[PDB]
């Protein structure tokens, strides 16, 4: 199939984007397919039809870090999440 | 499609 947009946003509780926390994302075996750091902007990503999981392995200086976030895409472009 | 990921403050 074609490869679906996903939107990934990290933000504070207030819905702020939030920036410093190094993000991770992992393919169904658990291999990191994306390495980065939020920078206040939304990332983009264009995945084929599979389970993924967004990691946060480190959160900026006053921030906790977040419970990791599985989502699958399926072959008509649908986003599943938990 | 939009992953929202909120990074929660610490402990006050």
């Amino acid at each position: 199939d074609s490869a679906t947009h996903i939107k990934f946003s990290k933000r504070d509780e207030d819905g702020k984007e939030l920036a410093g926390a190094t993000m991770e994302l992992r393919d169904s075996s658990g291999k990191t397919i994306s390495t980065w750091i939020s920078d206040g902007q939304v990332k983009d990503f264009y995945l084929y039809p599979g389970k993924y999981t967004f990691v946060e392995t480190a959160a900026p200086d006053g921030y906790e870090v977040a419970t990791a976030i599985t989502f699958t895409v399926n072959e008509q472009g649908q986003v599943t999440v938990n | 499609a939009h992953i929202v990921m909120v990074d929660a403050y610490k402990p006050t």
